[PDB]
């Protein structure tokens, strides 16, 4: 799933300028 | 509504001045807008290009599947800046190849497409946030 795809790399890309904000 | 209204002309601001080259709390995200979501596209060209094509906005009206992947993505209960930050990144990075793709295109169907799911579904997280302070503060840098 194209929609599977797009999601999970929206999430790593957010999650890593989350954790290197929030260290 | 305000924190709607507010959030809307931040993320067209930033959506348009990146496709083209051009309150207080609203100057300050927009400052901070600027040099995170230039952070996010360099960087992160590459994955940002793959997720364009997968997506295929045929035009500046092809929003859907935009909207319906951002759901996804908060769909995990996960809520933070960083991917809300994100999403208006990639959002700068569509605009700017709906301009190379059509001189014309308007921004403002993105820019809402990107607000409603930003505000209708995080709403009260935003406003415990207080608004655009909380992004604004996570981001600051000495
Ligand atoms: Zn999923
Ligand atoms: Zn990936
Ligand atoms: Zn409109
Ligand atoms: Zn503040």
């Amino acid at each position: 799933r194209p929609e599977i795809w797009i999601a999970q790399e929206y999430r790593r890309i957010g999650d890593e300028f989350n954790a290197y904000y929030a260290r | 509504d305000d924190l709607y209204r507010q959030s809307l002309e931040i993320i067209s601001r930033y959506l348009r001045e990146q496709a083209t080259g051009s309150g207080a709390a609203g100057r300050r995200a927009l400052e901070t807008l600027r040099r995170v979501g230039d952070g996010v596209q360099r960087n992160h060209e590459t994955a940002f290009q793959g997720m364009l094509r997968k997506l295929d906005i045929k035009n500046e009206d092809d929003v859907k599947s935009l909207s319906r992947v951002m759901i996804h993505v908060f769909s995990d209960g996960v809520t933070n800046w960083g991917r809300i930050v994100t999403l208006i990144s990639f959002g700068a990075f569509v605009a700017k190849h709906l301009k190379t793709i059509n001189q014309e295109s308007c921004i403002e169907p993105l820019a809402e497409s990107i607000t409603d799911v930003l505000v209708r579904t995080k709403r009260d997280w935003l406003v415990k946030q207080r608004g655009w302070d909380g992004f604004v503060e996570f981001f600051h840098v000495e």
